[PDB]
């Protein structure tokens, strides 16, 4: 002998929420801008020699 | 040249012989800056970028 059991309407399960995400594009390395170092080196010599 | 000439007319005679190395090196250093030197943004192909 067993106890009776009637199955009711199922309870609401917790809802799953999807997500579409697009990534951030990485930074770009700065190209090599360059100073004319030798010019100012000769400069301080000429003004000094005067 | 006027400075050296002014000193020579005044009679110091300090630039005779090796003393002349000061005017000589200066006049050469000035030549390097004005004739060759370096260009601006209009001359994009500076040695380090090319």
């Amino acid at each position: 002998m067993k106890r009776g059991f009637a199955r009711p309407t199922p309870e609401k399960p917790p809802v799953i929420k999807p997500e579409n995400i697009v990534l951030s594009t990485p930074l770009s390395i700065p190209p090599p801008e360059g100073k004319p170092w030798w010019l100012i080196v000769v400069g301080v010599v000429v003004v000094g020699l005067l | 040249g006027g400075m050296v000439a002014m000193v020579f007319a005044s009679g110091s005679h300090v630039f005779g012989g090796i003393g002349s190395i000061f005017p000589l090196f200066m006049m050469v250093g000035i030549m390097m800056m004005m004739f060759r030197g370096m260009g601006g943004g209009q001359q994009q192909m500076s040695r380090p970028k090319l």
